[PDB]
């Protein structure tokens, strides 16, 4: 999963 | 998909060897030059007595049958 | 389709 | 490839096809932003409109008198007379999806012959013909 | 803080009473710390990259740390007259824990070795050690409020994917995966006595523990306090407490008032977000004006100098006003039902608004003066190069009642241009 | 059916 | 600057001095600067005179004002209020209907749009009287999304008009009769046209006329004539004229007409105006139908669709062009057609909304007896060309000796029940008028019996899927709501009455049973336990009642209406029996096979069995009346 | 930690250089097998993405795209 919340 | 190792005491240093590998990797061993661990096989004198097939048991030789027929 | 009203 | 030069330039928004009528020298192109056809010589000069009150100009051709054009709105193929657009003529109407038009007719390469025409096997891979009847060779990319 | 909705809520423990504290200007707000001392609000905005602080029922926003600040998550408060610090994380290129007194003048670094992709902070109140937390280095941290005495509590261990938020209570630690999508639960000093609190099926991102002793007492120092708007607790001096004012004030001679900056700012119309920035070119903070965040569309902005009200159209055929401080984000008025408007202007001296829609291709005129919106439609696609082809852009000058918009060309119809009409 | 367009 | 990524300043007097304020900014776009803008510093005619116009103030050059009203509304001859408008074009498309001036000069929307989502407008027209717009929505795909509503030109009071009986290709023309208050549209099915007329603000509905080769799509009317004229694309092109009753039959043109999808009425000079799309002409032709005569004609009129009169000038729309013309309606005009609106897409038609356009004095409606209040007529009244007393239209039932009242009809005539209503059809195929306005029910009505004694139907209910009942209904003048006779049934396909005994018969589905009962729902009774029946028929004069059992061991069965003497009367090849009949007069038993798609006929006893009619696809019940048998299918 | 993307090798000077525009973004040099690294670049340098050498002048150009850079 990518860092980026969105 | 990955190989990891750790200290064998407390899971300690635990990494990973390999990157994600394309498969699965299935069953490890070691290879190793100096020979293990040796003793003396009663099976390595007449057969240990036995008829057929033996092996180094607990106490002594243990004849056993083959996997055809009924003994 | 199948027979009912 | 060589000489590049910009004849005509300005009110061309939304250019056609440009056409080319051989004998006379003179070029033919549609504009549909202002819908009409134009004309002008192959110099760059006498620019000049022919045909007007067009929807949306397709397809162009001169051929003999006549200027033959596909108008896609109007689904229409018309002829006109090349000379300042008078005599206009329906060929057919209601044909939907109207694109370009050309006409097909024996010309002769004897009478038009250039450089490579009179250089046959010249060139290894591909002859380009230059003005002043010369040559100029080329090779594929 | 809700994402999709871009709002700061609140509600009691017992689910009633469920109120907005911001209701603008938030684009992705990543955690929020309440100063339960000083009764401020603090934030870290990811897309604005700011750190933002208000009082505690949202009044009075301003801009706290600006410089250097490239992706802010982590947030944690000491609001203890003793300490009266702040920490942040930030994930951008040189990560690292950077930790500030509160009103953000004591700044420093104390954490940016062995960093990569910082998430989450908590405060151990008793001990003063800040635990932090790593989703690439797969790791949990804590340390002194110099970034000393750095120890390991979860490290080199497969449990933890991708950690994102941070809890403690007692001798507990409580964190957020989003990898494996659970809330863990391990002793908060050696990691060893590990369980699964819960199973979720979206990705668990906030946590917090509701307890007496998280949030400890301490004296208030801005109790005393005269300052006007924001009044923050801070570490240095013995009045631990410094005044400050929102976006667009000056802050006074006499250190206690503030009054409203008249000078003028440029608003940079983004296709998300509209942004306004000082017109020195010195000055790269962004806080002008609070943003106008969850913009459809953007093309074009509008303002009424008089009620301070910034105007904008959306997709849906309508237009949108907010105040400079974010305080009234309504729709306005419906806007034409053919299709969606592109340009805006404001007849200021009359109060009307002029606006194209090239969906329609027409220029009309829309009242805001009174009670009830009255439309018209001013200039038409008519057959004549004279009327209006294709609508960009629209000028007003309302002192001698002429209108000017920029055109494209319509097939045999108008010609691409500029052009110029009465207001009527 | 002509126009559901 | 938006593909550089940067926000940059410069000099107003040249381009030098260039500052970067911003850079790497992804998706720039509009700037402006807030500033100190003073309401006081500038000023102008509205700042200067406030609340001097009553909507809307625009200043112009020179410190004056000019006031302005919003869509929908125009100056009053005072300069500072606001009147609806009076005379404007409504212009119909696909997404919208809209509203221009009939003055080329004024842009203002002169009405309030109709668009938003659901909008797929055909036609359209007006009532300028009453002030509203008629127009049909049409959806190939939404059932919801196929009528016709209407709209004040204000935008006030939306309301649906017609949104019940739409075939498949949905509504294609409507016309108000401004005159009587009737709107003729078309409704169109997969392979047959019906028109129909609706008394506004009544729930009077007939159809005036079915047709299966022709298809009339565009409907105009004329009360000053008393004509009604519409436009035909089919396998046989024509524009075609009754009169208000769709009786005259008659073709005006029928030859060089290639796909008219447009009708106008001058109603000052009585020439019928049409638009040809395949043939690119405007014509017009005479009332009594003389030589047409060619309008506008050649390359440039590509796709004319709509087309309407008003004064000296026809307004056409062209689909092609994507503009709205005006021209001179004489013949033999070579002026070029003047422009209105263009640009606008998916355009379909356009009238005119004016009180010129729809008169209301006997003096120029040459005296049209509908005016005085509906010719004094119950339902409808139709005027005809010369005749000065209305023919009275019935909507149901039969019309009175009186000449203008209606009651139920005498005559004899089929029922049928379709879901949560009891409905009725007369036995002609070209009598349209309904013998009775249509009974609504609770739940869903399965199967129903007349007893002529009482003047009654009696009717099955389904509830839900295992509850079930049996009410009735008398015919008797005034009204009477279903009553119920027995509840606390299972589910009943079939229903039987003796009108010797007087006694009610009926299959319980659920309950596997034949049951029987008085005819005051006491007295109730088992005659059989049948697994699956259908239908029940009695002979009460030989004391013999049949029914059909369908599944497994499917058969037609006889037994004495006491229900001792059970025997299979045929119970070779079936296998869904859903129908049976008896013709007394001829001594036949009829039964419908639903599973082998037949209808046959046989003996008592089923001697002689043969098929009356193979491929009745999938009957459910059947009856026989004079020299034909009329039953219900379920598939079609 | 670190993450190397663009790499280019030099036979006359026997070197491997790469740009990394990661977490900490830098130019590295190194020997043809990948020992002995060095950073010749790690400040004012966000995003490297593409390095290039003259052969007679031994001067690596890289551009950055996050400063508007070529050096
Ligand atoms: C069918 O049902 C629909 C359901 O909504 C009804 O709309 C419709 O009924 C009504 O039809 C009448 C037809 O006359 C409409 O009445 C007329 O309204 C006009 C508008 O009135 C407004 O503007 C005037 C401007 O001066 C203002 O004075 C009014 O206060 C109002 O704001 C009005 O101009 C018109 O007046 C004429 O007729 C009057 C009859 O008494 C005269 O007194 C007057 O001098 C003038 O000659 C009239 O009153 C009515 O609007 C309409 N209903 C609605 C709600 O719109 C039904 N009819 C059919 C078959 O369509
Ligand atoms: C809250 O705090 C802000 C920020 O400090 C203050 O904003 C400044 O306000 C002053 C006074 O209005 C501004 O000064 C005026 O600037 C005009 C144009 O800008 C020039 O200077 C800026 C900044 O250096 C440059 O970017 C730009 O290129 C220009 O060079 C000038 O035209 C004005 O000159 C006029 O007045 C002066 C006297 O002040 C005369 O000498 C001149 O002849 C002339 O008449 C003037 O210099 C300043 O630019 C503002 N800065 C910003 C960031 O906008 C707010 O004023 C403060 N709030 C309050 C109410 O005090
Ligand atoms: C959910 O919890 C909230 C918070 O406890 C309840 O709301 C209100 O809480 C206050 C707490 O003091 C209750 O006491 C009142 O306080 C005021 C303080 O000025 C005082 O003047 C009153 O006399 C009173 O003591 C207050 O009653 C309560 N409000 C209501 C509606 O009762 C809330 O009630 C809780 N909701 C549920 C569902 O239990
Ligand atoms: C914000 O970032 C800049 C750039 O990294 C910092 O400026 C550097 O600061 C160090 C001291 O820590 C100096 O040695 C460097 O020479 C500076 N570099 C440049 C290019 O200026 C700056 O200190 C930071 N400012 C804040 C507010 O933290
Ligand atoms: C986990 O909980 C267990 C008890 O459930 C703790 O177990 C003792 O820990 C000490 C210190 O590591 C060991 O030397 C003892 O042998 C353990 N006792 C027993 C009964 O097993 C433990 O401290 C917790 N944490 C860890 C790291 O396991
Ligand atoms: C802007 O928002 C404020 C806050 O909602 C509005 O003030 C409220 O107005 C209502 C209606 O009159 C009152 O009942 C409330 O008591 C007001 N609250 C406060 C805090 O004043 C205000 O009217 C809005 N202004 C505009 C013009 O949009
Ligand atoms: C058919 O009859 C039923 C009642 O027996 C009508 O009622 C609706 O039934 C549907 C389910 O089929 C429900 O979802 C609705 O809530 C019911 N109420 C109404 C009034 O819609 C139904 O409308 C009838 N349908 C037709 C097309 O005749
Ligand atoms: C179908 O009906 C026939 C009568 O038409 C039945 O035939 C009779 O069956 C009974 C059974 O007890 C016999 O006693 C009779 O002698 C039969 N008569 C004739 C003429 O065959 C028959 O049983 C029924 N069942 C089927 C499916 O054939
Ligand atoms: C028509 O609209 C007016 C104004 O909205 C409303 O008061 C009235 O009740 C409406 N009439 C009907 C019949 O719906
Ligand atoms: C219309 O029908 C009448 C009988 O009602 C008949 O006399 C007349 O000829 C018909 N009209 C025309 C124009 O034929
Ligand atoms: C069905 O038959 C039973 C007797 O077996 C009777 O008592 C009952 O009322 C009937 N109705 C239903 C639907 O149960
Ligand atoms: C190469 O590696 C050695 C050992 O790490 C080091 O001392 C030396 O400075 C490096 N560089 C060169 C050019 O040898
Ligand atoms: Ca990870
Ligand atoms: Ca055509
Ligand atoms: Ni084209």
């Amino acid at each position: 999963x990518x860092l980026x919340x969105x | 998909r990955k190989i990891y190792r750790a200290n064998k005491y407390d899971g300690s240093d635990l990494v990973a060897m390999t990157t994600r590998l394309p498969t699965q990797p299935s069953g490890i061993s070691t290879v190793v030059k100096t020979q293990r661990q040796q003793c003396s096989n009663p099976c390595d004198q007449f057969n240990g007595g036995c008829s057929h097939i033996c092996a180094p048991g607990p106490n002594g030789a243990e004849c056993q049958c083959p996997h055809e027929g009924n003994w | 389709x199948x027979n009912x009203x | 490839g060589t000489s590049l030069k910009i004849l005509f330039t300005g009110n061309l928004q939304h250019l056609e096809v440009v056409t080319l009528d051989i004998q006379e020298q003179k070029l033919y192109w549609a504009v549909t932003s202002r819908g009409v056809i134009e004309r002008g010589n192959v110099d760059g000069t006498e620019r000049m409109i022919l045909v007007h009150h067009l929807a949306h100009p397709w397809g162009l051709v001169v051929y003999g008198s006549f200027l033959y054009y596909s108008d896609e709105q109007y689904e229409v193929i018309e002829r006109v007379d090349k000379s300042s657009g008078n005599n206009k003529v329906v060929l057919r109407d209601n044909v939907p999806y109207l694109r370009g038009l050309r006409v097909y007719h024996r010309r002769n390469a004897a009478d038009s012959s250039n450089g490579c025409s009179n250089n046959p096997n010249a060139c290894q891979q591909i002859c380009l013909p230059v003005p002043g009847g010369m040559f100029s060779c080329a090779c594929a990319s | 803080s809700d994402l999709l909705q871009g709002k700061t809520w609140s509600v009691f423990q017992n689910g009633t009473d469920k109120r907005v504290v911001h209701d603008s200007g938030l684009s992705v707000t990543e955690m929020i710390a309440v100063d339960w001392i000083g009764r401020n609000l603090y934030w870290t905005d990811y897309a604005l990259e700011t750190i933002e602080v208000s009082k505690i029922d949202g009044s009075h926003r301003t801009v706290l740390i600006s410089k250097n600040v490239t992706k802010p998550r982590g947030l944690a408060l000491d609001p203890r007259m003793g300490d009266n610090v702040m920490f942040w994380s930030d994930w951008g290129h040189h990560p690292r824990i950077e930790r500030a007194s509160m009103d953000g003048t004591m700044r420093t670094v104390i954490v940016q070795e062995k960093i990569y992709w910082p998430c989450g902070l908590s405060i151990d109140y008793p001990n003063r050690l800040i635990y932090f937390m790593d989703a690439y280095l797969d790791y949990i941290e804590f340390c002194d409020y110099d970034g000393h005495n750095r120890r390991q509590v979860i490290a080199s261990d497969l449990v933890l994917h991708h950690p994102h938020a941070l809890t403690l209570f007692e001798d507990f630690v409580y964190w957020t995966d989003r990898g494996t999508r659970q809330v863990m639960q391990a002793n908060k000093w050696h990691g060893g006595n590990q369980s699964v609190v819960m199973y979720s099926v979206h990705q668990p991102l906030g946590i917090t523990a509701i307890h007496p002793s998280r949030q400890p007492p301490s004296r208030n120092p801005c109790a005393s306090a005269s300052c006007s708007h924001l009044c923050l607790l801070s570490a240095q001096a013995p009045r631990h407490y410094s005044c400050a004012c929102p976006s667009g004030w000056n802050l006074s001679d006499d250190s206690v008032n503030c009054v409203r900056g008249d000078q003028p700012f440029l608003m940079s119309v983004r296709d998300n977000i509209i942004f306004g920035i000082s017109l020195d070119p010195e000055v790269k903070s962004n806080d002008a004006m609070v943003p106008i965040s969850g913009i459809q569309h953007g093309y074009d902005v509008e303002f009424d100098d008089s009620e301070q009200f910034i105007y904008w159209v959306e997709n849906p055929g309508e237009i949108h006003r907010v105040k400079t401080d974010g305080s009234n984000r309504t729709v306005f008025a419906p806007l034409s039902l053919l299709g969606s408007s592109l340009g805006l202007a404001l007849d200021w001296v009359s109060r009307n608004i002029y606006y194209t829609t090239p969906a329609s291709r027409s220029i009309e005129v829309l009242t805001l003066k009174g009670d009830t919106r009255y439309g018209k439609t001013l200039i038409a696609n008519d057959g004549t190069p004279l009327g209006v082809g294709f609508p960009v852009g629209i000028a007003v000058d309302p002192a001698r009642g002429k209108l000017y918009w920029s055109d494209h060309g319509t097939d045999s119809g108008v010609p691409a241009k500029i052009a110029s009409a009465n207001m009527d | 059916x002509e126009e559901x367009x | 600057d938006e593909q550089y990524e940067v926000i940059e300043r410069v000099d107003k007097s040249s381009g030098n001095n260039k500052v970067v304020l911003r850079d790497n900014v992804p998706y720039l776009r509009g700037l402006r600067v807030y500033h100190r803008r003073n309401a006081a510093d500038s000023s102008n005619g509205c700042s200067n005179n406030p609340n001097a116009c009553q909507q809307i103030c625009l200043p112009v050059p020179g410190g004056m004002f000019s006031c302005a009203c919003a869509s929908g509304f125009k100056l009053s001859p005072d300069g500072r209020s606001c009147s609806p408008y009076n005379s404007f074009m409504v212009v119909s498309m696909l997404p919208a209907v809209r509203g221009f001036s009939l003055e080329l000069s004024d842009h203002s929307e002169a009405m309030v749009p109709v668009a938003g989502q659901g909008r797929n407008v055909l036609h359209a027209d007006v009532d300028v009287a009453n002030g509203f717009i008629y127009w049909c929505d049409f959806s190939s795909s939404v059932r919801s999304s196929n009528g016709i509503r209407r709209i004040k030109p204000d935008g006030s009071n939306f309301t649906n008009v017609v949104t019940y009986g739409i075939g498949a290709n949905g509504i294609r023309g409507v016309a108000l009769d401004w005159a009587a208050g009737n709107l003729y549209f078309t409704n169109a099915f997969v392979y047959e046209t019906l028109i129909e007329v609706l008394r506004i603000n009544t729930t009077y509905r007939r159809v005036l006329l079915k047709v299966s080769v022709d298809m009339p799509r565009h409907i105009i009317v004329d009360p000053k004539h008393r004509y009604l004229f519409w436009a035909d694309y089919g396998q046989k092109p024509k524009i075609e004229r009754s009169f208000l009753d769709c009786t005259n039959r008659t073709v005006l043109v029928s030859e060089g007409i290639v796909t008219p999808r447009g009708l106008a009425m001058d109603h000052d000079t009585g020439y019928i105006y049409w638009v040809d799309d395949s043939l690119d002409l405007i014509a017009r032709i005479h009332l009594d139908g003389g030589e047409s005569q060619v309008v506008r004609y050649g390359s440039r009129y590509p796709t004319p669709y709509g087309i309407t009169v008003f004064g000296e000038s026809i307004i056409w729309v062209d689909r092609n062009l994507k503009k709205v013309f005006q021209a001179s309606k004489q013949p033999g005009n070579t002026d070029p057609p003047v422009v209105i609106r263009d640009k606008i897409n998916l355009l379909r038609d356009v009238t005119i909304f004016d009180e010129h356009a729809q008169p209301l004095s006997p003096a120029e409606l040459n005296n049209n007896p509908c005016l005085q209040s509906n010719g004094g007529c119950s339902h409808f009244c139709f005027a005809l060309p010369e005749l000065p007393t209305p023919r009275c239209g019935c909507a149901f039932g039969t019309l009175g000796n009186d000449g203008k009242s209606c009651a139920t009809s005498q005559e004899d005539f089929l029922i049928y029940s379709l879901n949560n209503s009891l409905r009725s059809l007369h036995f002609d195929p070209r009598d349209h008028s309904l013998p009775f306005q249509v009974i609504s029910v609770a739940g869903t009505a399965i199967a129903l019996d007349y007893d002529r004694r009482n003047n009654r139907i009696f009717f099955t209910q389904k509830l839900n899927s295992l509850r079930g009942q049996i009410s009735y209904v008398s015919l008797y003048s005034g009204s009477s709501s279903p009553t119920v006779l027995l509840s606390n049934i299972g589910v009943t396909d079939g229903i039987a009455f003796d009108w010797i005994n007087r006694r009610i018969y009926y299959s319980d589905f659920s309950n596997q049973t034949i049951n029987s009962m008085a005819e005051d729902g006491s007295n109730r009774a088992v005659i059989a336990r049948v697994s699956k029946p259908r239908a029940i028929v009695l002979d009460p004069c030989r004391g013999y009642m049949y029914w059909t059992d369908w599944g497994t061991n499917a058969k037609i069965e006889r037994a004495t209406l006491g229900g001792n003497f059970r025997v299979p009367i045929v119970n070779t090849s079936l296998v869904w029996p859903n129908g049976l009949a008896l013709d007394l007069e001829t001594d036949l038993l009829y039964w419908a096979d639903a599973s082998l798609q037949k209808i046959e006929r046989s003996t008592l006893t089923g001697t002689n069995r043969e098929v009356v009619v193979s491929t009745a696809f999938h009957s459910f019940g059947l009856t026989v009346y004079g020299q034909y048998i009329y039953w219900t299918d379920l598939y079609t």
